[PDB]
């Protein structure tokens, strides 16, 4: 709860904000909203681009690169809503950076940010 | 035993008795000393290679033998999406039922058939050895069965340790044995964030564990003819390369003008690119999937040409929900990706990035 | 007592080290079922909103659906489709308004249609259920249109075009009966009955008055389609029941909510649908609390339960929150649903014991409009 | 703040719920987006059209027709929200009923609902 | 003491017993002073948001404004008028794409100018103040476009139409010095100048690198373009000046906002706007607070006050609440305004003593963006 | 003083000496048993007066004076609207202004100067000794005192209780001494909740001491030329009453067309309705303001006739703001408002109300 404090990484539930794979997640989980982890919700459109973080994982004590894609042409879901910014950068290093809307590629050129799943694409290094 | 059996497929490999005139074996367009392409300047270039009589050129680019043998045999998935196999277009199986293909090929090796295959096994002591030690007494009396045993032995040898060392710097990073450049990681980073990692990588979520930089599917990424090398080729003018619907008993019209994700791989070292090695240049191969995103004139021009890319030999089919990742790749981007894909190459072929 | 986050977090632990892979892709929500439940967020008049598509068994949200300034929803009963009339401005709550339909595959939850209502004729007003209706075969959608004055637009589902608009008498709500009839509730007491054409005037008959001008029907009555009951409560939990399963309006007796004592003691329904019905069990289900006579909207802690032929209390359930809204499942063994509009939680009860199962939070701004098909 | 408990009006706060006037408003106080008691804030359009409701005033005993009217053309001004429903009637009488959006006769067709505002239009009966 | 409120409502008491008449009207806002203020509300990305227009002395809501998804707000200096450059979608946040800004008059509201945007160019992105930029004769509107490469778009407000869009480097945010030229911060570490004819490819000059690449530069800087002094601090707290009145990029001396003890001790800047400028007193304001290096993002509880020219510190504050962007008057004895986004709160702060003077609440879903005009 | 001046007024009311041919007086086109108006038959029914001279007709309905007292001087508020003032375009200032103009005006009464209305005060020993106990020894003798003087007594006669009694039944109801039937009720809360209030109450907001339905300012509501009255005024086909900008020193064309808000008391029994009479029934006069808000057919038809309502005499300045409410009144509406404003009668005009 002490906002300030260093992120604390766990494993055992993914639809709170310090889940490990949400280190540098950005809007809301959209397990919360139909989706699953790794999957987007019914009638939203899944962006092919990332933004893309090295996430600890507490369990293995590896580190995994997850690639935060978002499910965009809903409104913002309103549900499970998480600001997380684990090694995030500025905007003009876009490939780590969490405050935009990463819905390029999306069906249908989808904008709208609705949620965001985190799928790992890598091992960190 | 399967020891022995990729040591017989060592020797098949650099023997020219496997051609017609015995002027050329599997070494020869498949160089160790090129990650096992073909280094020879032909009429196209490097684009197509020479077959046995000095004179045919194929239609296609000759691809790397490192790492086919990740490769899975070919088969159609839950999502009915074609994946594996062997050849540009998917219609070998796998490495077994490609290997004797080059050795009838009239405009490769050349032989006849089987029976002028195992003749010239017959001709070779070390290989009566070789062969009956491990198939029997009397197998290259039997064309169709030494046939199948040489092509057995040569699968077996492309599947050893040699052909996929797994030592490339990528390799060495992901053990946590040195660390990408800044350049280097840049490119990686971009690599698995940009539309890139969509086919160019094995699985598409999770690690790994061999990772070889390609998702085995085949898509058609909209190229053009390659104008020398297609008229090298002989096969006229009228002609269209269909990619995947070449495969015998593929039917489906949405498969005309895909092509297998080749892995990248010492990708450095093994130029020129694509299917019919229409570009010399890594960076051109790169710059390329720009003319799916980029507004900017520059990216409708092939530098290499500085004439535009041409249009697709197939117009359909294209993998457009990939390509048009709304993204453009700008020249700070295409350098870090060229020095990500160096990674890629092989520890013994580090020498020829210079 | 394992939550689904914690059995999802279990379940992609288990995926990381078996090595197991998976494509990230758009889901399918699961087959409509008789335990889906359906929360409209009319988000307080805010322009845009949000309908949440629940899981009542798993307490799971399993879709959204996004809609525009106080869309009316509909739900087909027999689970092959969802549908609302709706309204945009071309900017955000300004300029101008286009009024239309759209109707939603159950599964994907995509538009397969999208209706131009010309005229913008829809009736704006805090969400009533009934103020826009399916027919029992689901080929047409009716809605109220207030201004200029009272009339009912026809919307032809199948051939996915608006048809013509109905001139009224002073009547509200809409409730269909039949592919080309629907009742209305008039000003003078009456119900009307309309019968409809693709043109010509429709034939519009009143029912006797069934209520004094100072017994007050609340503007959610519940509407049972597939039995043609119509319950319908005064401000004083008198209930109105009307049969209307021959095709004409049978007026049943009424029933007595809440008993004699309680009303002493200050006893009245209140909230937003103050009122459920369950088919199969012929009960009724009624929000109450102690308050003030013109504190009718605001929030009860308290659902009595009630057999609709004797009028015979079988319950009274605590519910332990500030519940503004209810609605059942309409199985065997049904679910009490409990919306609480200041919580933003839907609260999941067992209809028997009365019993909270589990409980759906986060659900918009101010949601107040629970749905449920009835598929058996 | 006993939701249930009978309404009880003040004459000494405008922006509160249970000021008189506001005996049957549904929606917002104008006052509190930046318009006033009988004015609606700027670029929205007042409707012509209203509700009435008879509101008792505490300062001098006397009751109050309160002709409400909404600002409209804006979206909800999310300030000051209150539901009252003094004598407040079903939609069947909709000159009490304060559900409706009415925003009739606003300029430049406006029907979103922004706010109410609170003026005297008679005395009661 | 008396609140606002309660002054109201004797007013409208002495009225109402002197029979008073008053015609129900719209209101003007008052005119544009150096006290008013800007509050937008992004809204965690919600598809529609708002913006607050206030009276800082008062602590009054005087009017507000509808905006679409994440909409970049400018005020002119001058207090002539106010714009955004928006979003819209034909079904909330699904179909046809609209990107367009509006120019509003600042009194009424009114919009003045509504000019489409094509090919839908803006870049979508949590809220930053100077990824949208006026000229300071006020005659152009620059915003910026991230896909499919960064781009500026110049539209002409003067004749109300887009131009063209500029190719620019791998730039981002945009400082404008003159009516044809604007400064861009480069991913090479470098500025960008951008000078634009009427026509053709823009002269673009880059400056020296005035940063290494593993020092973070924050998406908030503050930018004067009265002063041309551009404020950009690090994540560590370390503050870049830059100077552009003559038309040229001069880097002046680095600043540090902390102490190196306080820096070992784990104090960090963080928020969103974490940097106010006041350009009369030539005074630099920054949200810090003990943190993790990774929560950059979250509540500040305390500023700390320097001299741009020497770098001393002149004050420290403890806030009294979780404040996320701070911004600051632009007259003398100035306001400090301190934006919680958890509480939906403006509190509006003495910038001398750092007292909490008042607070307007209820501003939105996730304020997050101060605007103020500098008018003298 | 304040009792005399009134009675002097009362007298010169029914005078008929105040007219050329001596046939008429105020009380023939304002008569006390018809709410002030005139009961009189004429070549377009009753919706224009015939004057002294037995021929001319006027081309404006005669309105009542009950309640006119109340009516403040014309004036222009900070608003930019016009206010108050006498006649249907208020050209007259006041109750005073107002007074001597039929006495002058060859179309009513007909005298042709001051110096002929002077002679016949003259001739008269009661007014003799009325006039000049109030005025003055030797009014009569001054033409321009003596038409002066008879102004101010019959503008302060018009002041008394007599013409504004406040004795209706929706007057006993505000006192509480009765109720209002539900359908009066309906009638009452449909005027203050609909666009009527917008011109037919004194305010804007707050309560009225004195309450007579009208905010006294200007409006086109956009009415047609009555045809049969327009015929009988002889005015010509070509002629536009332009209202409020026929008055002198009124020169802005926004004001073309717009008429003063008549005040709502008695309206019941004060038939023909509108500044021309166009209209027989109150019903009718109701409805005209339907055909800006319905959208059926029958909205557009003038009952009376079966035929449109017409093309408006003035097609500019119309009142579009106010008389576009978006919402059609319903015939229980118009029930209902017919209703209410029948307590508008005031109580020696009740039983009036059946015919
Ligand atoms: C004349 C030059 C030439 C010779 C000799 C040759 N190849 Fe090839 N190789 C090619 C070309 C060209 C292709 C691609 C043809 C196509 O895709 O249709 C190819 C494709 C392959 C592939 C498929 C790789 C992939 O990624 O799809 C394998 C495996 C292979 N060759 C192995 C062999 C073996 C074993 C021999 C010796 C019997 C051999 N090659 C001899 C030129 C040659
Ligand atoms: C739609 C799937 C897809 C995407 C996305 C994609 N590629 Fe490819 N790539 C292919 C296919 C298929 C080929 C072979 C094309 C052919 O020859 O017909 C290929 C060929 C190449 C080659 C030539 C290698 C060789 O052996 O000839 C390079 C280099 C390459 N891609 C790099 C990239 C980079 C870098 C990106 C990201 C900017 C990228 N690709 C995006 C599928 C894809
Ligand atoms: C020939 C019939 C006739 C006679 C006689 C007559 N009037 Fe009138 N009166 C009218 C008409 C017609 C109007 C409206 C004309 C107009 O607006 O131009 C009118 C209007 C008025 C008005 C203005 C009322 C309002 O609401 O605007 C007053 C006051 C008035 N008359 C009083 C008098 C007095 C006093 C006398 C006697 C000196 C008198 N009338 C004689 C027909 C008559
Ligand atoms: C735009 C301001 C306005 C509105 C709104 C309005 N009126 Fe009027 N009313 C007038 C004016 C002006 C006249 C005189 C018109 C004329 O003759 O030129 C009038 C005339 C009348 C008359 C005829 C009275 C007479 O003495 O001739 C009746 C009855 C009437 N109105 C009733 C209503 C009712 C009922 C409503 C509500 C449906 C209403 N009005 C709405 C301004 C208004
Ligand atoms: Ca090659
Ligand atoms: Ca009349
Ligand atoms: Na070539
Ligand atoms: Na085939
Ligand atoms: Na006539
Ligand atoms: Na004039």
């Amino acid at each position: 709860t002490d906002p300030r404090a260093k992120w604390v990484p766990q494993d055992n539930d993914i639809q709170a904000c310090d889940y490990w794979r949400h280190c540098s997640i950005d809007g809301n989980i959209c397990d919360c909203s139909g989706g699953s982890l790794t999957n987007c919700p019914p009638g939203t459109k899944l962006a092919t681009a990332s933004w893309v973080a090295s996430c600890y994982n507490p369990t293995d004590g590896q580190s995994y690169l997850i690639a935060y894609r978002d499910c965009c042409g809903y409104n913002v879901s309103g549900r499970c809503p998480c600001l997380n910014t684990e090694g995030e950068l500025p905007v003009y290093r876009p490939e780590f950076a969490n405050d935009i809307i990463w819905c390029f590629g999306a069906e249908d050129d989808a904008m709208t940010y609705h949620c965001t799943i985190s799928p790992i694409v890598g091992k960190a290094s | 035993a399967d020891d022995a059996l990729a040591a017989l497929g060592a020797q098949l490999f650099v023997d020219p008795a496997l051609s017609r005139n015995a002027t050329q074996s599997c070494a020869t367009c498949h160089d160790p000393a090129r990650a096992f392409t073909d280094p020879r300047e032909g009429k196209a270039g490097l684009a197509v290679s020479v077959g046995d009589d000095g004179q045919s050129h194929g239609d296609r680019n000759t691809p790397t033998l490192g790492y086919a043998a990740l490769v899975p045999a070919f088969h159609r998935d839950a999502n009915g999406k074609y994946k594996g196999g062997q050849f540009w277009d998917g219609r070998a199986d796998d490495l077994k039922q490609q290997a004797g293909q080059p050795m009838l090929n009239p405009v490769e090796m050349a032989m006849p058939d089987r029976a002028a295959v195992a003749a010239r096994l017959r001709d070779d002591p070390a290989y009566r050895t070789g062969f009956e030690a491990l198939f029997g007494k009397g197998v290259l009396d039997d064309p169709e069965r030494a046939f199948d045993a040489a092509a057995e032995a040569l699968a077996a040898y492309q599947a050893t340790g040699e052909f996929s060392p797994f030592d490339s710097k990528y390799d060495r990073v992901m053990r946590g044995e040195e660390k990408f450049t800044p350049l280097e990681e840049f490119g990686y980073t971009v690599f698995i964030t940009w539309n890139c990692r969509l086919c160019h990588m094995q699985r598409k979520q999770g690690v790994a564990e061999r990772e070889t930089f390609t998702n085995f599917e085949y898509h058609n990424i909209g190229l053009p003819v390659n104008e020398t090398a297609r008229e090298a080729s002989g096969l006229g003018a009228d002609h269209v390369d269909h990619g995947l619907l070449a495969r015998p008993g593929i039917e489906d019209p949405a498969q005309s003008g895909r092509f297998k994700v080749p892995s990248l791989r010492n990708v450095a070292v093994t130029g020129p690119y694509m299917h019919n090695g229409v570009f010399t240049d890594l960076r051109t191969a790169i710059l390329f999937y720009n003319k799916y995103t980029s507004r900017r004139p520059e990216a409708k021009i092939n530098p290499e040409t500085g004439a535009p890319w041409g249009e697709p030999e197939v117009a359909r089919n294209l993998s457009l929900a990939e390509l048009q990742s709304g993204l453009m790749l700008d020249d700070g981007r295409v350098d870090a990706l060229v020095a990500f894909l160096e990674t890629l190459t092989d520890r013994r072929y580090e020498p020829l990035l210079e | 007592q394992e939550t689904q986050g914690q059995a999802a977090a279990r379940a992609a632990a288990a995926d990381l080290a078996a090595g197991q892979d998976d494509e990230p892709r758009i889901l399918e929500a699961p087959a409509p079922d008789a335990r889906r439940v359906y929360v409209n967020d009319p988000a307080h008049f805010a322009a845009v909103t949000q309908q949440f598509v629940i899981d009542g068994e798993a307490g799971r949200v399993i879709g959204m659906i996004d809609g525009g300034f106080l869309p009316n929803p509909v739900v087909a009963d027999d689970g092959s489709f969802i549908a609302h009339a709706s309204t945009v401005f071309s900017r955000i709550a300004r300029g101008e308004r286009t009024d239309y339909v759209e109707v939603f595959d159950p599964v994907t939850l995509l538009p397969t249609a999208d209706i131009e209502l010309p005229d913008a004729p829809r009736f704006l007003v805090g969400t009533y259920p009934w103020m826009t209706s399916l027919t029992p075969d689901g080929k047409t959608l009716l809605f109220y249109q207030f201004s200029p004055a009272p009339a009912v637009g026809v919307v032809d589902l199948e051939g996915k075009a608006f048809k013509r608009m109905l001139d009224v008498p002073d009547c509200y709500h809409i409730f269909p009966t039949a592919p080309d009839t629907f009742f209305m509730h008039c000003r003078d007491g009456s119900l009307a009955k309309v019968a409809f054409g693709t043109e010509g005037t429709p034939e519009i008959t009143h029912t006797e008055v069934f209520h004094p001008e100072d017994e007050f029907l609340i503007n959610h009555p519940a509407y049972s389609q597939k039995a043609g009951r119509l319950v319908w409560p005064t401000y004083t939990g008198k209930i109105h029941q009307i049969d209307l399963s021959s095709g004409d309006a049978k007026f049943l007796p009424a029933v007595e909510a809440l008993t004699e004592a309680e009303r002493a003691d200050g006893w009245r329904p209140g909230g937003w649908q103050q009122v459920a019905y369950h088919r199969a069990l012929d009960r009724i289900y009624l929000l109450v609390d102690q308050r003030d006579e013109w504190r009718h909207k605001t929030a009860s802690r308290f659902v009595v339960v009630l057999d609709a032929k004797t009028g015979e209390r079988l319950a009274k359930f605590e519910m332990g929150h500030e519940i503004d809204s209810i609605n059942v499942s309409q199985d065997e063994k049904p679910l009490l649903y409990a919306l609480s509009t200041g919580d933003k939680t839907l609260y999941i009860h067992d209809a028997e014991s009365g019993e909270e199962l589990r409980s759906v939070n986060q659900l918009g701004h101010g949601p107040q409009v629970i749905t449920t098909a009835d598929m058996g």
